[PDB]
């Protein structure tokens, strides 16, 4: 997660995809509709 | 760069709802139990358990 | 397709600081902001629609909100986006703003509404652009070299970038309902309603005109609307209509990541 | 202290655009904070989002600008409604008669004070022609009332404008007469009913008869009252 | 309402945890010894950073 | 948001008795106040409240709460005390008007009450074969009407309405009648009157005949 | 080429299988139309003769 | 000026006479505007971003607009133990202290 | 007890002498109330007062 290759595709155009942004559901916050989530940022940005 | 894609959130009033399983790049799910959300103009549930 | 705004309408949904510091219910609730643009241009996903009105016209000049209810109209003079200060927006169309923005670690957009009240929505956002080539500059140059990059072209085409859209959740509110003494009724302002009740109702369901509830006590009532004939996305921040998704539809999300040079 | 004033009610029609009356007085001299709440028959409040406090730009709350689209007066004490246009739906109590509303979203905010309340104006969105008060049952011909020691009553019914006049024996039972019930009905029509509640021992001493008058008409009600359980009748 | 940093990356190693750190936003780590002596540490990460301890 | 929840919607008491009213919503921040209804009557402020407080009315009302929930509490009711009792907090973001709780200082209860008049005989041609019904006295409320037409049942062309209280007595009613054409009250003589209340479940019953 | 469906039925896209201005007589047609039909390469050429219906106010 | 209590309105010495303006162009800024969240009588409330000054201003009703600045550095402390810069969707609650917007005495 | 001054005679602070309408029948006088004794904890209930008018339709 969130290293370079946190997300992988055999081309631009493929279907295919690997990913390993460990993402990770958490309890909404009480009287609100949100889905809060936590994930590693895109490895790819970090990267650049 | 990755999206991560999540849908409206399933919330059912006065029973519990379960996982519908599936195969996508990286799925995740829960279900979280005694929610109370709130629209604009009210609660969206009927009952708050 | 462009006209696909005839099917689908503004909604409030719940932002985190209103810009007074409060969470609300907004009707400018900006539901994703993406980066993705070297060349720091920044498009933003918004709970109003833009570039549209209520007639379900093209109009460059309004904005559509919701108020509750009811889609109404407003200025797009009036719209702003910023950040740490004033960005300038470089298109708008739909759910969706472009704009180019100075470095700042929040983004805040906004709008006039038709009573003249100032509405707002602020999320935590570093936006810090990445450097074109080997020199940290400020603004384009008069004098200078080309190096390639990318920019959310200024062109609201039918994109190859898609976006689903479904019926709204039942939108419950606490005024479709009055007790009479001794009874509730339900009152239609000339939307569908669906209605619950457990005062040893048999007869929960569905009505198009106003109806009494025999016996019931307001705080053992429930009421929603439900006969939604325009859709909205699919957000996160609003509930799905039923656990099995929804009947959808598309949009093709406007201005494309076109590769140019800076 | 402040203090506030309204029409008694105002007969119009629908689609009209009408006025709506108000001023605000009682330790203030001029404005300060006034504000509407409207509340149709058979409902809860609501306040009137047309107006929350317009003392210099008029309002709406979220909603409104349907049939409701309105605008308000901001001038020395005199917070006039302009509702436009309006609908049979809009027959309601205006409570102009309000207590100083604190707004957001707009950026200020305001005391508590002593607080305002009072009347509020009945727009009585309405087209019915003028009629008598007792001309469907009382005045023509009969009455008879089966039975209960003080079950005793009169009948006013389809009849339009308000106020109806009324009294018993000439005003003489007053000091028993029970003032009671009145409603307007989905018709555009009132209907209105009294009672005398002496009991049996203290009711048949009289020969005893009950009266309505009502100008819009220029008619008078009379009839000859005979219970089924009063003392006079066992 | 403050935020909460998200989950770091952790991973093992013989007599010590390595975790990634995503901040979004300075924030603080702090770390002690449960032990007699804590020989408490902190510092404000402002970057992706990775800390063995 | 917020949502003024009042926990309470309805309550009936001895005058001598205290009563109390509470209210729940998600956050509070600035000062929801009280305020009451007669049937016909003018409101005025009883109490303001979140941190600070002041009540209009000469002392007999106080109000507290934090945490959860906000209240109302009344000290020995005895007079006109009757009304509807909401709790508010004004415009702003959109958050909407407290839904209110009934309470009156109980009556000399009896039986429902019912009214069983002659229309008028003359002029059937205006739709005076049209029978008319005024309900009193009756507690609690669930008075709905039945209808007797020369002693068979009907329930149908009926003119629903909502009265107000009987007054200085206090006690709930309502309005009504059996809309019918002309010839129907010229061929025949009798009706009945009468009140499924479920205080009784069986209805009280009144009956005439055209003959007095 | 490939085409679009509809419950019982098969038929080319660009035209509405209900009478055209579909949407503005018949707005619920998608509850109708787009459960799983979302899939179909056709359904960008339906979803423009659906609103973008050429309705009997314009002209070509 | 009368000493009514317009919203909409606020008033200003000129030379010996109290004299009106529009409080619709009041504002408060520090190194960008702030929010006013609340004002009654010499006081305001505001939200402010970080910066090293403060100046607060108003347009005349002669459509001259005043304005006034003081050096003043404003940082306001962490909550917590991460430096945030708007609140989120999602977090914990931590006690902190306000000024409550109700003009109470 | 708590009381209140008229620079010279005494009163209960629930109001000054003058009666309500003050600052309007005693301009400016009304004020110096304040000056010379201000420490008791009454004077608020003085200023409650003093700065209170009574126009001809309050009938609380």
């Amino acid at each position: 997660p969130g290293q370079f290759g946190d997300i992988q595709s055999r081309t631009p155009e493929s279907e295919d995809v690997y990913a390993n942004t460990q993402l990770v559901l958490q309890r909404p916050s009480a009287g609100t509709v949100h889905v809060p989530y936590s994930q590693a940022p895109s490895g790819f940005k970090y990267w650049l | 760069e990755y999206k991560t894609v999540i849908p409206s959130p399933y919330v059912k009033c006065c029973g519990t709802a379960e996982c519908k399983d599936k195969s996508l790049p990286d799925y995740s799910c829960k279900v979280f139990t005694g929610v109370y959300p709130f629209m604009w103009g009210g609660a969206y549930c009927f009952c708050d358990t | 397709n462009f006209n696909v705004y005839k099917a689908i309408r503004p909604y409030l949904a719940h932002c985190p600081d209103c810009g007074e510091g409060h969470s609300c219910h907004s009707p400018v609730a900006l539901e994703r902001i993406r980066n993705e643009a070297t060349d720091g241009t920044l498009k933003i996903q918004v709970s109003l629609q833009i570039g549209i009105k209520t007639d379900d016209s093209h109009d460059w000049t309004k904005l559509r909100y919701m108020d509750n209810h009811m889609p109404a109209d407003a200025e797009r003079a009036r719209l702003f986006v910023r950040t740490s200060a004033p960005c300038t927006i470089t298109g708008t169309m739909g759910h969706f703003i472009l704009a180019r923005c100075p470095k700042g670690e929040t983004l805040t957009v906004g709008f006039t509404d038709g009573r003249k009240i100032s509405h707002s929505c602020t999320h935590p956002f570093h936006h810090d652009p990445p450097v074109i080539g080997r020199e940290k500059f400020h603004s384009r140059p008069q004098h200078g070299r080309e190096l390639p990059c990318s920019t959310y072209a200024q062109s609201t085409a039918a994109t190859a970038e898609e976006i689903e859209v479904h019926m709204p959740p039942d939108t419950p509110d606490r005024t479709l309902m009055s007790q009479q003494s001794g009874n509730v009724k339900i009152t239609v302002n000339s939307q569908t309603v669906r209605y619950k009740c457990n005062c040893g109702d048999s007869n929960e369901g569905l009505t198009t005109t106003d109806k009494v509830i025999n016996n019931c006590k307001v705080d053992q009532c429930h009421a929603a609307v439900t006969n939604h004939k325009k859709w909205q996305y699919n957000s996160p921040l609003v509930p799905r209509n039923a656990e099995l998704g929804d009947r959808k539809g598309k949009v093709h999300i406007p201005f494309p990541l076109a590769n140019v040079t800076c | 202290e402040v203090q506030l004033v309204q029409s008694g009610a105002e007969v119009k029609k629908p689609g009209s655009s009408v006025k709506v009356s108000c001023k605000a007085f009682g330790g203030t001299f001029s404005s300060y904070a006034i504000t509407w709440v409207r509340q149709a028959p058979g409902q809860g409040l609501e306040w009137m989002g047309g107006i929350i406090p317009i003392l210099g730009t008029t309002d709406y709350a979220q909603k409104f600008q349907g049939r409701v689209t309105i605008t308000a007066d901001k001038s020395t004490s005199t917070a006039y409604m302009e509702l436009s246009s309006l609908r049979s739906e809009d027959t309601a109590v205006y409570y102009c008669a309000r207590d100083p509303p604190t707004h957001g979203g707009d950026f200020n905010y305001y005391y508590y004070g002593v607080a305002v309340w009072g009347q509020g104006t009945t727009v009585t969105v309405s087209s019915a022609s003028t009629k008598g008060p007792s001309v469907f049952p009382l005045a023509p011909s009969s009455k008879s009332t089966s039975g209960g020691t003080a079950a005793l009553g009169c009948l006013v019914k389809d009849y339009f404008p308000e106020p109806v006049t009324v009294s018993w024996n000439s005003g003489a039972l007053t000091s028993g007469v029970h003032t009671f019930p009145a409603v307007l009905q989905s018709s555009g029509l009132y209907s209105l009913s009294s009672v005398v509640t002496v009991p049996s021992s203290s009711l048949g001493t009289q020969t005893y008869i009950c009266n309505v008058n009502h100008k819009p008409s220029n008619t008078k009600v009379d009839k000859k009252v005979e219970p089924k359980s009063c003392d006079k009748t066992h | 309402r403050v935020p909460k940093a998200r989950n770091p990356t952790v991973t093992y190693g013989k007599n010590q945890v390595i975790m990634l750190l995503y901040p979004d936003h300075p924030t603080l780590l702090s770390y002690r010894n449960m032990g007699e002596e804590p020989n408490y540490q902190e510092e404000w990460v402002t970057h992706k950073k990775e800390i063995r301890l | 948001e917020i949502v003024l929840t009042q926990s309470p919607g309805t309550l009936s008491l001895s005058p001598g008795e205290r009563a109390t009213l509470s209210c729940r919503a998600s956050q509070s921040n600035n000062y929801l106040a009280w305020y009451q209804q007669k049937p016909g009557q003018a409101p005025r402020l009883l109490i303001y409240g979140a941190s600070i407080r002041a009540t209009g009315i000469p002392d007999r009302f106080s109000g507290s709460g934090s945490g959860t929930d906000f209240t109302l509490t009344i000290s020995r009711l005895a007079p006109e005390d009757f009304a509807v009792y909401y709790c508010q907090q004004y415009g702003s973001s959109p958050l909407t008007f407290g839904p209110g709780t009934k309470v009156d200082i109980k009556r000399t209860v009896a039986a429902p009450s019912v009214f069983i008049f002659p229309p008028s005989d003359e002029q059937l041609k205006s739709g005076t074969a049209s029978v008319v019904c005024l309900l009193n006295n009756f507690y609690p409320r669930e008075a709905k009407v039945q209808w007797k037409v020369d002693n068979a049942l009907q329930s149908g062309n009926s003119q629903e309405s909502v009265t107000e209280q009987d007054s200085k007595d206090s006690t709930y009613s309502l309005s009504s009648t059996l809309t019918l054409s002309k010839a129907d009250y010229e061929k025949h003589k009798v009706y009945a009157c009468e009140v499924t209340h479920q205080g009784l479940s069986s209805p009280v019953t009144k009956s005439f005949n055209r003959g007095e | 080429p490939v085409m679009c469906l509809l419950a019982n039925t098969t038929f080319p896209c660009s035209q509405p299988p209900c009478t055209p201005c579909c949407y503005e007589k018949e707005p619920e047609e998608t509850l109708r139309m787009l459960e799983d039909n979302v899939m179909r390469p056709g359904y960008y050429q339906l979803l423009q003769a659906s609103l973008t219906c050429s309705p009997h106010r314009q002209r070509r």
